[PDB]
């Protein structure tokens, strides 16, 4: 369950240096759910050649 | 004899009449490759033919 994706850095707001600091925020590459089924287009090496 | 065109006394009104054989060339761009060559038993192609 690998894919390919076009998502972006989480940029904060950053209203508060340290109500940020005390909290703890970071980002993964690993997600929760996997996405559905429209949302996902599956490629072979056969297609891929087409 | 010949039946055959060879030699005629024509006059010079006559003789650019001669210019009636259509020619096709190609550009100085183009370029005429072989590959014929280039038929070998290990070589895939992307979209398989019937």
């Amino acid at each position: 369950q690998v894919y390919m994706h076009r998502d972006m850095l989480p940029e904060p707001r950053l209203d508060d240096i340290e109500r940020f600091r005390q909290e703890g925020f970071y980002y993964t590459n690993m997600l929760e759910a996997p996405p559905e089924i429209d949302r996902v287009v599956q490629y072979t090496y056969e297609i891929a050649r087409l | 004899f010949i039946n055959k065109r060879i030699v005629e006394r024509v006059r010079v009104g006559q003789i650019l009449a001669v210019l009636n054989r259509r020619f096709v060339a190609y550009k100085g761009k183009m370029r005429i490759m072989d590959i014929t060559q280039s038929l070998k038993m290990g070589t895939k192609l992307a979209a398989p033919t019937v």
